[PDB]
DNA sequence: AGAGCGGGGAGCCAGCAGGGAGCTGG
RNA sequence: GAGGGAACCCACU
DNA sequence: CCAGCTCCCTGCTGGCTCCGAGTGGGTTCTGCCGCTCT
């Protein structure tokens, strides 16, 4: 579970995790002023090694608009039974083991992205 | 296998490089583990170099200052099994990639409780591949945890030969790299054995290895096996690599013209780099320095 | 034809119009202003000075350049002390000769029909396109350069930074010589991975959140409302904070401006004359093209952000490193834009001469002739030893 | 050896324009300045860039970029040789003017057809009698210029008979065909 | 002398009717290329629909490039054995083949048969654009014409995407040359600056200028290399 | 592990085994081909328990042609090995009166240890060997040919008949690994025989620099 | 120089001028060294 | 007034700043 | 019966 | 005792030299403008 920057309120700078000894508990400090909070999380970081599989939250649907793009009329929509979905692989770093085919509806006010 | 062929290699070669573009080994083996594929791939995993970053699928951090009430509520019942800083590391290793290493975690714990020298603590248990660690006993302690979990992903060797970044087990083909033996009959015996690969030069640790020949295993470092073997091996050994990239082509040079260049290199007991470096620095006199290079600062030298 | 249309037509006069005017005092003041141009078309001064039209071939056959005179309005205003302005105005003053580039706008077979042509001894299937210079034809080649004003990402191979953005930022609708920043992060052999910015004129790294601050932004919240458009994304997150790590320390824009003229080319004693250093550095000199006045300083901070954005989208992999011989990154200087450049040079040095030579003529002097204080030598040789040798630039400096 | 180079026989250089009248139809065209939003617009909106200057943001780039293309097909606001790209996946249009940029004149396709019809041709036969020219194919929206930049963006026919296609037609997207 | 002056009457030519090829071999050739493409075509679905087993050392994109370049050298080759066993003997692109005096089997397949795959690099022709190799193809076309598989012949005269991909062919083994050149000048002058002075001696060593022996015998055995000959040794091989 | 590293010992040993037999120490044919399983029987299995302890390890041997002429084989203890080692060692050398030593140290030397080697040479020679250079015999490689360590009286008969001066040889350093392995000094002249593609048998002569 | 310490002078430019001469006995020797400015025809091209 | 004259990469070698035994010194 | 150099460009194999 | 303490090991990093052979042909340039003195 991924943790981000958590701001201070009073300066709008960035919080720093801290431990208070006497309550033995997680506390964010900002160190401009000496303002503090108690943290929602115990999480302080993550690091996710092999997580990066997940692409299909980094398309978009103007995809869809792309003239450049492949379409297929034999991959419907799940979501709206759209016939037509451009197709296309993933655009990252982390294709080079993958020549996953990603889907994406040609519909308009639909924008549905799914793999095979 | 991307090794360097040509008038790029040539040029490593008579430039004696410290730094071949893609230094390698060619390892061979001893017995029933050159027959068999599976006690080779036991070598190959004992020589291919393996940190904690390859075997982990995440490393978390979390304020857990009570053990008996994890924060993370998965691990609870083998932490009360068996139950210090309140900062806990919990490290998930991926399951392909702590199998195929043929690794079980207790070899993991106790690298680090071997590492470490037991400052810091490591609880493990698997049946998601968990290990916990904490720190026994102002450059805070989040701080210090961050510094050894990056120490522990990157300058942590598990298992395996630090210099070898890769190693690629194959079965040749071709005679040039067969086991070629005499048999009772007396004829000449072609036998397909496994070798393996390396992309990198550790040739000392790897011919100091369980079931590795060391009669045949060698390196394409000229350097690297000067340091290791001799001078009359590197001769050698210069001589095998400057008539691999003359006759990759299929070309033939008249052995005598390879063997004065390699003794040129050779003579004087060191490795001779073909630069000024190398024949500049001989006991020639300052005008055949001064015809090759340098001349100005050779002329002032002399 | 068309650079060279665009040249004569209009780079040249942005070129007058963007030279500052000549401020000179003793004390008496003297203002020099440079208005309007006017091209002629080629013509020849003999001996006995009698102006005649030029033909390319007398030209070509004479050993003669094929070159027009440039005539510019001149306004000199003279402040003295319970005095009203004088306002002297010099119309048409020969400042130099530009080369003309054939059968363009500006040459003498410019619609002219084949027959025209042939009665002048001219091919009618000769092309143009070149200059003429001491007989000479002489082609412009073009000259290919990476693309100004586009943030391009590389990975700087066997470096200390991993991933470079890069900018060589030039104003538009002026000339002026380019000035690169480059905001780069750091290779992992540090807890964390830092973005920095290498900024013109300074010969140190500064870390990119002192530089923010520098702008004006003191709360991280406003810096990463600049660098991070979604907060919802947790992993560019995770590369920002190692910058807010390194620059905590300045949390104020006063003594993030001192750590910026802290290295400059000539650290400034005075912790005042410092600031004023590094405001005229982030202003003038850093991200021309989207700002140089005062108060432009929400355009330029959020096109630094998307320059430190495309560094985090290449160095998470989500978007492709640019390529140098991609060919859209790239542009051509034509004879239009390698002229200008040239006149531009020509014309500071022309400003320059006239400034000393009246700067010398009112310290001892009381006035002085504008006409005189022209050397045309300084455009016309320029142009003529450019355009005749190749080597593009200054006499002096040929190698 | 591959230095020097040649350029290719319709290609041509731009020459050069000014951003002004683009900025000004760009303010009244529904663009958001940068000054006058708040960041959070950000996110979700396409990035606006004229000349390498970011200039504000836009909500519907493709709308946008249609009234971009049909004022520039027509010689309208936009001259003929300014060059407009959509960075679809990465929510930018970036607009050059500059000189410099390296272009070639392509027919438009739209529809899988060609807009240059037999009338083109037929005025085409007699430059000499009816002072059709090639400006006149410019500006009747027919052929546009496509630098390097922009045709990365655009999807080519070789041929017309690309666009005249059947079973696996590979594209029935074209923008644009070879002259 | 001789040879020449029978050539007079013999006579050696080459024309287009040396690069025509039989109709069935038009056919065959065909049918190769198309089988070929197809099975690209099938190992592209097996790569999208995931299907696809990387092997040992290697990655996906490896696998399938290794995969997809072994189909399109195995049509290569087959569609050049074709053209080649299609020359009758009056061909006189084979007439000066099998002399060995210009040409080999390649320059037939390529001139009569297909062209084959252009290469930059030692990978095929790069996604210079968004991924894609021209704006003629879609994005993500990894199929043999997009990537620089030219189907056509020489005779029959490439396609311009073909014709674009094979100039960039071209251009690398131009700068392989002119970038050649310095480099092996240079080692060759650094090579004969090491050994200028390295001769045989009288007493039949070889020695540097500075009389120390580099060799007790020139290459080991005191012989000159222009006299010695391959021979083969019979009592080495051969069972006891 | 105890039996890894029980591999290791039982490795060096029979390297330095091999190595006292190239030098000419008289080396019985039976702790030539010593097994493991009589590297274990005679000396242990758990090394770390001490069963198998190094100072248990220390090899006494004498030349073939003069018995006094006898050389240590130390295996110290401790990774490192400092200049209160030397001492005891060389102590020890003085007290049965013994001019030649090895030192098979496992990480190394520190700069000083060496330098106190290199004083003390004159009278004592003394030879730091590493463990990992020892876990193998190079002089077996396929690279390596056969060195075979020349007596005087063949280094002047040598160089009578080439009518060479020593400087005119070719070189090997002495610090070179199988200069080292054969524990030659500077001065003295190496026979290198190895095969030849030419010529079948070629004999090189290198002066130890 | 000669001139210079032939009568009363400064050390200054006695320092000064040793450094010209300095540099121009250099730049005589060797015109390419690091770190100082070319020795220069008039005409502006570097000597040989 | 007018003339001649003063005036790009790639690879080495060396040198510095940080280590860490360690003899001399309580 | 022989009185310039230097720089740069183009080309040839 | 144990803290003090010198002297050879490692490593960054700026200086520094090198970058095919041989041919044609061309042009431009060196060698420059203020004077102080009669
Ligand atoms: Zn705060
Ligand atoms: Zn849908």
């Amino acid at each position: 579970g991924f943790v981000g920057i958590r701001f201070c309120q009073e300066c709008n700078n960035m919080l720093y995790p801290k431990e208070d000894k006497e309550n033995r508990i997680l506390l964010y400090a900002c160190r401009n002023c000496d303002y503090q909070q108690e943290a929602d999380n115990s999480c302080i970081y993550v690091n996710k090694i092999t997580h990066e599989v997940d692409e299909l939250t980094q398309i978009i649907a103007d995809v869809s608009q792309d003239p450049t793009l492949p379409r297929t009329e034999d991959h419907p929509c799940q979501k709206c039974g759209h016939k037509e979905a451009v197709f296309f692989q993933s655009h990252s770093a982390r294709a080079e083991d993958a020549m996953r085919l990603y889907y994406v509806c040609t519909a308009p006010h639909c924008g549905h992205r799914w793999t095979e | 296998k991307n090794v360097t062929l040509g008038v790029p290699r040539l040029k490593e070669l008579i430039n004696i490089s410290k730094k071949p573009k893609t230094p390698s080994l060619t390892v061979f083996l001893l017995g029933q583990s050159a027959r068999d594929a599976e006690r080779a791939k036991d070598i190959l995993c004992r020589l291919e170099h393996t940190t904690l970053r390859k075997v982990t699928a995440n490393t978390a951090i979390y304020y857990d200052p009570n053990p008996q009430s994890t924060v993370v509520a998965e691990d609870q019942e083998w932490v009360n099994v068996y139950y210090i800083s309140p900062w806990l590391l919990r490290v998930e290793l991926d399951r392909k990639h702590m199998t195929d290493r043929k690794l079980t975690m207790e070899q993991i714990a106790e690298k680090i409780n071997a590492g470490f020298g037991d400052d810091l603590n490591c609880i493990f248990n698997d049946d998601k591949l968990v290990l916990r660690i904490r720190i026994m006993n102002k450059m805070d302690d989040d701080v210090f945890l961050r510094c050894i979990e990056s120490n522990m992903l990157t300058d942590m060797t598990l298992q395996g030969i630090e210099q070898i970044s890769k190693v690629y087990m194959h079965l040749p083909q071709t005679d040039n790299k067969k086991k070629i033996i005499i048999t009772e009959d007396g004829e000449f015996k072609a036998l397909q054995e496994w070798i393996l690969e390396t992309d990198g030069v550790s040739l000392m640790r790897v011919l100091s290895e369980k079931d590795v020949d060391p009669v045949r295993t060698t390196s394409n470092d000229i350097v690297e096996i000067f340091t290791v073997l001799g001078i009359e091996a590197v001769r050698k050994a210069l001589e095998r690599e400057l008539y691999h990239v003359i006759s990759f082509d299929g070309s033939y040079v008249n052995y005598r013209h390879l063997a004065l260049l390699c003794d040129t290199m050779t003579c004087r007991g060191h490795l001779m780099a073909i630069t000024r470096h190398g024949v500049n620095r001989q006991d020639t006199g300052p005008l055949m320095k001064c015809s090759f290079e340098e001349t100005v600062d050779v002329l002032m030298e002399a | 034809l068309d650079s060279f249309d665009e040249f004569i037509q209009m780079s040249v006069q942005r070129i007058v119009e963007d030279a500052p005017p000549i401020d000179l005092q003793a004390p008496p003041r003297y203002l020099l202003k440079f208005e309007q141009i006017y091209l002629s078309k080629p013509t020849h001064w003999e001996r006995d000075g009698a102006p005649s039209p030029m033909m390319p071939n007398e030209a070509r056959l004479r050993n003669l350049t094929y070159s027009a005179p440039l005539y510019v309005d001149i306004t000199k205003t003279v402040i003295k002390e319970g005095e009203e302005q004088l306002q002297t105005q010099h119309q048409k003053t020969f400042i130099g000769k530009i080369p003309i580039m054939l059968r363009s706008t500006y040459c003498l077979l410019n619609g002219l029909t084949d027959r025209d042509l042939c009665e002048l001894n001219e091919c009618p299937l000769d092309p143009g396109g070149y200059f003429i210079i001491n007989g000479s034809e002489k082609v412009l080649i073009a000259q290919e350069k990476m693309a100004t004003n586009t943030v391009y990402v590389f990975a700087k191979k066997d470096s200390k930074y991993a991933y470079t953005g890069e900018c060589r930022s030039c104003l538009e609708n002026s000339s002026r010589p380019t000035s690169t920043i480059w905001v780069s992060m750091l290779a992992r052999g540090a807890i964390g991975q830092r973005i920095v910015a290498t900024l013109p004129y300074i010969k140190q790294e500064v870390p990119i959140i002192i530089v923010f601050r520098a702008l004006g932004f003191v709360s991280d919240r406003d810096i990463l409302e600049h660098i991070i458009y979604d907060f919802e994304d947790p992993e560019m997150m995770e590369m920002v904070k190692p910058s807010l790590d390194e620059a905590f320390v300045i949390q104020e824009q006063n003594v993030a401006l001192n750590f910026i003229g802290s290295r400059g080319a000539k650290p400034g004693v005075t912790k005042e004359k410092r600031i004023k250093y590094a405001k005229e550095v982030l202003q003038k000199e850093m991200l021309p093209h989207v700002g140089v006045s005062d108060f432009c300083e929400t355009k330029k901070a959020y096109f630094l952000g998307y320059m430190v954005h495309r560094l985090l989208l290449a160095a998470l992999g989500r978007r492709e490193l640019d390529d140098r011989d991609h060919y859209g990154n790239k542009r051509l200087d034509l004879a239009g834009p390698l002229l200008a450049f040239l006149f531009r040079g020509m014309f500071k040095n022309l400003l320059k001469e006239v400034r000393i030579y009246a700067q010398k003529f009112i310290d001892r002097g009381k006035d002085f002739n504008l006409e005189l204080a022209i050397k045309t030598r300084i455009i016309s040789d320029g142009l003529k030893y450019s355009l005749a040798t190749g080597n593009w630039g200054d006499q002096k400096k040929a190698h | 050896v591959g230095l020097v180079k040649n350029l290719a026989l319709m290609a041509y250089i731009s020459v050069g324009s000014q951003p002004s009248p683009i900025l000004e139809f760009l303010e009244e065209w529904s663009m958001e300045n940068l000054e006058e939003i708040s960041p959070a617009a950000i996110a979700d909106a396409t990035k606006i860039f004229v000349n390498g200057c970011w200039v504000g943001i836009h909500k519907d780039p493709e709308q946008l970029m249609n009234t971009l293309r049909k004022l520039r097909r027509q010689m309208d606001i936009i001259v003929s040789e300014v060059s407009m790209i959509r960075d679809i996946r990465e929510r930018e249009i970036r607009i050059y003017t500059d000189a410099g940029r390296i272009c070639r004149p392509l027919l438009i396709v739209e529809k899988q057809k060609l807009l240059l019809k037999k009338r083109h041709i037929d005025q085409l036969k007699e430059r000499e009698y009816n002072n059709y020219s090639w400006q006149d194919l410019v500006a009747s929206g027919v052929v546009e210029y496509i630098d390097t930049l922009e045709e990365e963006t655009v999807m080519l026919a070789m041929t017309p008979d690309d666009l005249q296609e059947k079973e696996v037609a590979y594209c029935s997207t074209y923008t644009h065909c070879e002259i | 002398t001789v040879i020449n002056n029978w050539l007079l009457i013999e006579g050696h030519t080459i024309g287009i009717g040396d690069s025509i090829a039989d109709s069935k071999t038009y056919q065959d050739i065909q049918n190769t290329i198309k089988k070929a493409k197809q099975d690209v075509i099938e190992v592209i679905e097996k790569a999208h629909n995931n299907e696809l087993e990387p092997t040992p050392g290697n990655t996906l994109r490896q696998t399938f490039e290794n995969q997809v370049n072994r189909i399109l050298n195995d049509a290569r080759d087959k569609t050049g054995s074709s053209a080649q066993k299609s020359l009758s003997e009056y061909n006189n692109f084979k007439s000066m083949v099998v002399s060995g005096a210009k040409g080999s089997k390649i320059n037939i397949s390529q001139v009569i048969a297909v062209v084959g795959q252009q290469n930059v690099e030692g990978k095929r022709i790069p996604f210079g654009f968004k991924h894609r190799t021209l704006p003629h193809f879609i994005k993500d076309d990894y199929g043999p014409e997009s990537r620089g598989f030219v189907e056509n012949s020489y005779l029959a005269g490439l396609t311009p995407t073909e014709f674009f991909f094979h100039a960039m062919g071209g251009r690398e083994g131009l700068i392989d040359t002119a970038v050649k050149t310095a480099e092996t000048g240079y080692i060759q002058r650094r090579l004969i600056k090491s050994m200028e002075s390295v001769m045989v001696k009288y007493d039949a060593t070889v020695r540097n200028s500075i009389n120390q022996v580099v060799q007790l015998r020139y290459g080991e055995d005191g012989l000159a290399g222009e006299s010695v000959e391959f021979q083969n040794l019979a009592t080495l091989k051969p069972s006891n | 592990d105890d039996e890894e590293e029980t591999y290791r010992l039982w490795k060096i040993r029979k390297t330095i085994m091999q190595l006292c037999h190239d030098r000419g120490y008289l080396v019985t044919q039976d702790e030539l081909d010593q097994t493991l399983e009589e590297f274990k029987a005679q000396f242990g299995d758990k090394p770390s328990e001490g069963r198998p302890r190094r100072t248990d390890l220390t090899v006494l041997v004498a030349h073939n042609d003069d018995p006094t002429d006898q050389m240590f084989v130390f295996f110290p203890e401790e990774p490192k090995v400092g200049i209160k080692t030397i001492k005891v060692y060389c102590q020890r050398m003085q007290e049965e009166n013994i001019t030649r030593a090895l030192i098979v140290v496992q990480q190394g030397m520190t700069p000083s240890a060496k330098q106190s080697l290199v004083d003390m040479a004159p009278k004592y020679i003394l030879e730091q060997f590493l463990q990992q250079e020892l876990l193998i015999n190079i002089t077996e490689h396929e690279l390596v040919p056969e060195h075979v360590v020349m007596t005087k009286e063949e280094v002047t008969e040598l160089l009578a008949r080439y009518k060479l001066r020593e400087n005119q040889l070719p070189r090997i350093q002495a610090g070179d690994p199988v200069a080292r392995y054969f524990g030659i000094k500077r001065g003295q002249v190496v026979k290198i025989i190895r095969p030849s593609e030419t010529a079948g048998r070629y004999i090189t002569y290198r002066l130890v620099q | 120089l000669r001139r210079n310490e032939q009568n009363g002078a400064a050390a200054h430019v006695i320092a000064e001028d040793v450094k010209l001469l300095q540099f121009h006995v250099a730049t005589m020797v060797d015109n390419e060294l690091p770190g100082l400015p070319r020795a220069m025809q008039k005409s502006g091209r570097p000597l040989k």
